[PDB]
């Protein structure tokens, strides 16, 4: 009665989501985008390659100078990279070796990791010794810590095995906001340009968009057969892309409520590791686990190029602020910057 | 307090009501009711002669003479108490009863039985603890339960039953579902045929209703019932009754595939008594929250719980002792939990006189709270560097309690010994050990864990993502051979309900878990209070084997794995019984379940009866580092079986040693073989018995010496090739039971090895092939002794293209003929896939006999393999064809060969384990081993 | 377990009321929207569009 009422009232209010997205879906991108001159071909070269990890390197992070980054790896070492001059910034011995993210801080003077330990180490390079201490360690969570970026100095966005994120604010070591409602684990997030929105892919196959502000559920994108595995903003802050483990990404735009791109091909069988976008968005540069990062058209959906210069699965990559440059670390144990 | 109304023996035999303390010890309680009787007596005079030793404190539960038996227990704790509270029994009552010292019988029966061992189960000058009698006195109750529940008829006629369906080959061999059977009664013979699917009762009804009227022509009384009479194998005593397809007996199977007849003579109903058992008359031997100071006042503290000591663990060395004189010297102590190295502590270098004093204290990084039961505190005297010595010690008493005070052990000299648990006997010329572990004003007890629900997994159930799951599965994919570096244990320990529910895996997960800590001890025993997937998983036998090893030392895994075990049927019990023995090596304590699990099953059947008391002679006779061990166990069974099956064993035994004194004398040098047959007329006035059933065959008697059939032979130790004569006159030829002695060669290797083909064949019928093997048994009997079988027509290949003409001779016809040219490629393919897995395929062909009968075996097992021309010649398609499916199905249980190679090559012969599986290598794999088959073509 | 699957039911209602609950886009508009931004920073995106090796601090020089 009650719970087969509310099951129907639930399973009718989605098709009126449905419905409600099918009503704008007058025209797709790829007809929009049809007459747009194509990228062509994005030949990239191997600029850079950082040697040092000796495992498989699970996350990196640029620092918001363009010119640092940190970088976590199996071994059990967190690294700050001067991405111009090559050399160690610091080289941070971690506590638990399962490290799997780490998030330079946008102020430069944190930076914060975690993993299977179910905690989240908050460091401060500008210790008052100088040395590499740990300012925080923001427990709580009941499940490793799979993705975190700074908010500030003080307060530190995480997601946890838990099937939840969660917003900390570095001095009070209390979780700010809990933002529940995937019923997957949530292997990613991206914070909007403007700090009170943010998006978190998990593996029921969906994506939701959260408000830091509050910290509610605004919308909740589907389209993938698999897990999401990657998502980031559009520079813009109105779209957003996603990588999953069906071997196809997808594009949502927040105001239609609704996918607008996929970009696949027959060839690509292998998941999805990582996704970022272009200064502009106009390119979309997707890691795979076949050692390639094929650079995508987001508009015209079109493979435009691959960077193929990694031996092991390119777990992860990032773009600089200023768009100058592409870090892609991988389980080679080896970080390659790209131009 | 409490009243209890304590019963003195002064006459009516006087009782008084007393008190006692509520939170005393159990001596005190004696010392209370001492004093009262000896102010109360009505003749006190007998109580001033004799003190509170020499009388004991009885009750009876439910008629169960109960015995307090332990000194130190808590007074409150006595089941007594509990029982008496939920009877409402106020006041209780216990007897007063004094120590009446033995009668003979009991001693008489006890040299006896230690003649049977060979080693004395009363012998306590080489103990330090009463680990060894509290264990004799705690496994009589569940030999004592395990024998009240059993048929005496069933257990007396022991069938042989199996539930294996047939193979390929077999079934064909039953032609329209029947088979046929002759029927021996007097010289009278009577052949039927009856389906191969019904039970022998039915057999038996049906050959009474069919001669019913004639049964005097048959020469059957006819005042007998049907009751009367049962089938047994004519020239055995393996009985077929019982409730199981006729189908299903190991020697209807065996006469199937090799091909005899079926033959099989009336019997009448052995009794049960004959198998009955010596009456005993041994009477009928918590948590952290109670075993912590806090939370308490200093006046009632009685007990401190391990988990609150955090000072480093610390031991005090003295010195040690060297009576003779064989530099530099240093102890060096190392905590070790199963070959796992917890902590180390050396010492300076010492000049090395004959004694060395350091009076010197060790500290160890672990601490008293974080040690767990079966921690073993490693003791070495290197010299400079090589290793001299070595001792071990429990830091944890089989009672739950830690070790104090001042410790002097004596040192074995130099694998399952350096994991040794017992003190050296030769307190002579043995290098000696003095330690002390600090005093406690209270026991320093340990509690038990209690469950409690883990929602780290409960709630946890939602699949983790697929690039992780696919990392754990790609872990768990590899061999037990394979170490778990550091990363994949905390991955794993992390995904600690991912596995619970994936068997294959559980020799994986727990080699991570790190046992020093004390909340890694509790959550895996959270994790392990539930374990549905696994209770009601596949009965896998390579897996319960690898949770039975070395590695392990847990009172809980070894549980489990034991509680899988509990299923097997008789016959893989028995399959796998030898190992089962090596594994007991590896055990931390003496009273554990694998050994009751042995004991149980020692119980209720004959065969598993007669293999045990072999196997655990032997090891004791050979191996004194856990002779003990063995010795109790093996005592606490013998008091269970039959006496038949006492007398068999003194009869075996007493021909045994006869031949093992002649044998050794003779080995001292027409000379020879002259003064063997004196000294055998001799056995015969020495009574050397006719009937012994022989050690590898509990239903194969042999009888008088063949005096003339004897003889000694030119090989290196010359073994004596004996023949004796069947006991039993209803034999169906006039063969001799023949027998080879051997000494000087390690004959363990020959048993665990037939053991590894034995099996090998197992998986082989299994897959419904037949490669006609032929594993003679062997049986070792002591230190480089023992009897071996004779194969009837065998002779040596080296000594006979010519093997094709020999053979084609010895069969006078074509068919015949042929039918051994299979068995010879059958078995020559065979034997080769089946050395080749172990690493000893390359030996010369003194070591290879052929039967005229077509078959092959090899013997003296102490290039890829052995595939001479000859072999081609007297053979193509077919030996390949074999050779693949063999080698294929071999490599499906590549985990329980490896298991089983590696828990043996350590416990027995003197990187090695590598061989096994270059070799063990699915196309590129048959490619590999056929290069292999051609490449020694 | 009624209370359990009703409050779940009742928190997954809340939300898609919440979801659906939005005055959503013309697809054809949030193009439009996206190919302009691209269009407005296609110059200041290098990835987009290469720039001159002096202007790249990996190839040009060493000392930063
Ligand atoms: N089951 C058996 N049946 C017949 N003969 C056997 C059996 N077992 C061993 N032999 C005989 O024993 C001899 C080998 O004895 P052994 O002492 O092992 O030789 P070596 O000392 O050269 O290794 C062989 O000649 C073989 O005929």
């Amino acid at each position: 009665s009650e719970l087969d009422q509310l099951r129907q009232e639930a399973e009718q209010l989605k098709n009126q989501i449905r419905d409600a997205r099918k009503a704008c879906a007058d025209a797709t991108l790829s007809q929009i985008t049809n007459n747009i001159d194509p990228v062509g071909r994005i030949q990239m070269r191997t600029r850079r390659t950082l040697r040092g990890h000796l495992a498989k390197i699970y996350a990196m992070h640029w620092g918001t100078d363009s010119r640092l980054l940190v970088s976590a790896s199996q071994d059990g070492k967190l690294i700050i990279w001067d991405s111009y001059t090559t050399n160690k910034v610091h080289a941070i011995p971690l506590r638990s070796s399962w490290v799997m993210t780490c998030a330079y801080a946008p102020s430069g003077n944190y930076v914060a990791c975690g993993g299977l330990d179910n905690i989240c180490s908050i460091y401060n390079l500008k210790t008052r010794e100088g040395n590499v201490r740990v300012s925080r360690e923001l427990a709580g969570h009941t499940g490793y810590l799979s993705c975190c970026r700074f908010l500030d100095d003080n307060q530190i966005v995480t997601s946890s095995g838990d099937t939840t994120c969660a917003l900390w604010d570095i001095e009070t070591g209390q979780q700010t906001t809990t933002f529940t409602g995937h019923t997957g684990d949530v292997m990613s997030l991206s914070l909007a340009p403007d700090t009170r929105l943010f998006v978190s892919g998990a593996c029921d196959a969906s994506a939701k968009l959260w408000d830091v502000r509050e910290g509610m559920c605004r919308q909740t994108f589907t389209g993938h057969e698999s897990d999401i595995n990657a998502i980031c903003f559009f520079p813009n802050g109105n779209a957003f892309a996603t990588g999953s483990d069906d071997a196809t990404c997808r594009l949502f735009d927040l105001r239609a409520d609704q996918e607008l791109m996929t970009y696949s091909h027959d060839n690509i069988i292998c998941g999805i590791t990582s996704v970022s976008f272009s200064k502009s968005g106009r390119l979309l540069l997707a890691g795979y686990d076949d050692f390639n990062c094929n650079v995508w058209d987001a508009l015209k959906a079109d493979r435009a190029g691959v960077l193929a210069g990694h031996d092991n699965r390119v777990s992860c990559l990032g773009v600089t602020d200023d768009g100058m440059a592409v870090a892609t670390g991988s389980w080679d144990s080896f970080l390659k910057i790209w131009n | 307090l409490i009243p209890i109304e304590f019963v003195l023996p002064t006459s009516t035999p006087e009782t008084a009501l007393l008190h006692v303390a509520g939170h005393g010890n159990v001596e005190q309680m004696k010392a209370q009711v001492w004093l009262r009787a000896l102010e109360t007596s009505v003749s006190a005079d007998f109580y001033h002669r004799l003190g509170p030793d020499h009388f004991l404190l009885l009750y009876q539960k439910k008629g169960q003479w109960y015995e307090i038996y332990d000194k130190y227990q808590v007074v409150q704790t006595l089941d007594c108490l509990r029982y008496w509270k939920v009877l409402h029994r106020s006041p209780g009552q216990i007897h007063v009863v004094q120590r009446h010292a033995p009668s003979e019988e009991t001693l008489a029966f006890q040299r006896q039985l230690n003649a049977l061992i060979g080693y004395d189960v009363t012998d306590v000058s080489n103990v330090h603890d009463d680990e060894l009698e509290f264990t004799r006195r705690r496994l009589v109750t569940p030999r004592m339960a395990e024998v009240a529940g059993r048929d005496p008829k069933l257990y007396a006629m022991h069938p042989w039953v199996t539930s294996k369906p047939l193979p390929e080959y077999l079934l064909k061999k039953i032609t329209n579902n029947c088979v046929f059977i002759v029927i021996h009664r007097s010289t009278t013979s009577q052949t039927i045929k009856v389906s191969a699917d019904d039970t022998p009762g039915t057999i038996l009804q049906s050959f009474f209703t069919k001669m019913a009227k004639k049964k005097s022509l048959m020469d059957i009384p006819e005042s007998q019932n049907e009751r009367d009479f049962v089938l047994r194998v004519c020239g055995r005593d393996e009985y077929l009754v019982g409730e199981t397809p006729i189908k299903n007996f190991q020697w209807v199977r065996q006469c199937l595939k090799n091909g005899e007849e079926i033959h099989l003579v009336l019997d009448t109903p052995p009794d049960p008594a004959l198998d009955e058992v010596r009456k005993e008359e041994w009477p009928l031997v918590g948590y952290h929250e109670q075993l912590t100071i806090h939370g308490k006042d200093h006046e009632s503290v009685f007990t401190v719980s391990l988990w609150d000591c955090d000072r480093k663990f610390r031991v005090k060395i003295r010195g040690i002792d060297i009576p003779v004189l064989p530099l530099t010297v240093f102890v060096e102590a190392n905590i070790q939990y199963g070959q796992q190295v917890l902590c180390q502590r050396r010492t300076s270098p010492k000049p090395f006189t004959e004694e060395v004093l350091w009076n010197v204290w060790l500290e160890f990084s672990i601490k008293i709270k974080d040690l767990p039961k079966g921690a073993l505190l490693n003791l070495q005297i290197y010299c400079g560097a090589q290793l001299l010595y070595y001792v071990n010690l429990l830091l944890i008493d089989h009672r739950f309690l830690l070790r104090h005070g001042e410790y002097v052990l004596h040192m074995w000299q130099l694998n399952a010994d350096k994991l040794t648990s017992a003190t050296n006997p030769d307190k002579e010329n043995s290098m000696s050990i003095s330690i002390l572990l600090d005093n406690y004003c209270h026991p320093i007890a340990l509690p038990k864990h209690r469950p409690t629900p883990d929602p780290e997994g409960d709630r946890v159930r939602a699949e983790m993502p697929n690039q992780l799951r696919k990392q754990l599965e790609a872990i768990i994919a590899t061999d037990p051979l394979n170490p778990l570096t550091a990363e994949d244990k905390e991955l794993l320990w992390h995904f600690r309900y991912e596995s619970l529910k994936d068997p294959k895996a559980y020799p994986k997960l727990f080699s991570s878990v790190k046992w020093g800590q004390q909340e890694i001890v509790a959550k895996t025993y959270q994790l392990l209070a539930k374990r549905e997937v696994w209770d009601q998983s596949a009965l896998d036998v390579g897996l319960t084997m690898q949770l039975l090893d070395c590695n392990f030392s847990d009172e809980n895994v070894r549980a489990i794995a034991v509680q899988k075990l509990e299923s097997l049927e008789d016959d893989d019990v028995l399959h796998y019984l030898l190992q089962l023995v090596q594994a007991v090596k590896f055990e931390p304590y003496h009273d554990s379940a694998l050994a009751r699990f042995l004991l149980k099953r020692g119980l209720r059947n004959k065969r598993i009866g007669h293999f045990l008391f072999w196997f655990l002679r032997s090891e004791i006779a050979q191996s004194r580092h856990y002779q003990q061990r063995f010795a109790v166990i093996l005592e606490a069974y013998l008091r269970g079986c039959g006496t038949a099956m006492l007398h068999d064993f003194t009869q075996q035994v007493q021909v045994i040693d006869m031949l093992q004194k002649v044998t050794i004398d003779i080995k001292s040098l027409s000379q020879v073989i002259s003064q063997l047959k004196q000294k055998l007329e001799n056995l015969q006035n020495l009574n050397l018995p006719q009937s012994f059933r022989v050690p590898y065959d509990p239903g194969l008697k042999a009888g008088a010496l063949v005096i003339e059939k004897c003889k000694v032979m030119a090989s290196k130790k010359k073994p004596l090739w004996l023949e004796f004569k069947c006991a039993d006159p209803t034999a169906l030829s006039n063969e001799t039971i023949g027998i080879i002695f051997k000494h000087g060669d390690d004959l363990r290797q020959d048993m665990l090895i037939l053991q590894i083909l034995r099996i090998m064949e197992s998986i082989w019928e299994t897959e419904s092939l037949d490669l006609c093997l032929l594993p003679y048994g062997c049986i070792s009997t002591g230190d480089k002794i023992g009897m071996i079988e004779i194969v009837k027509d065998a002779t040596t290949i080296a000594k006979i293209e010519v093997l094709s003409h020999w053979l084609k001779e010895k069969c006078p016809i074509e068919e015949k003929f042929q039918a051994a040219v299979e068995r010879f490629v059958y078995s020559c393919a065979g034997y080769c896939v089946a050395t080749f897995v172990l690493g000893i395929g390359d030996r010369h062909n003194d070591n290879i006999m052929i039967s005229e009968t077509g078959n092959l075996f090899h013997i003296d097992f102490g290039v890829p393999f052995v595939l001479t021309p000859d072999f081609l010649f007297v053979m193509f398609q077919k030996f390949q064809d074999v050779c693949v499916k063999a080698y294929l199905a071999l490599r499906h249980h590549t985990n329980l060969l490896i298991i089983l190679f590696s828990m043996m090559l350590m416990t027995g012969m003197p990187e090695d384990i590598e061989y096994i599986r270059d070799a063990l290598t699915e196309e590129d794999a048959k490619k590999y081993f056929l290069d292999q088959i051609e490449v020694c073509r | 377990n009624n209370t359990a699957s009703i409050a779940q039911a009742r928190k997954l209602v809340e939300q898609l009321k919440m979801e659906a609950n939005i005055d959503r886009i013309k697809v054809s508009k949030a193009a439009a929207d996206l190919m302009a931004y691209c269009e407005a920073h296609a110059k200041e995106d290098p990835l987009l569009t290469p720039v001159p090796a002096s202007e790249n601090p990996f190839r040009e020089k060493k000392f930063f």
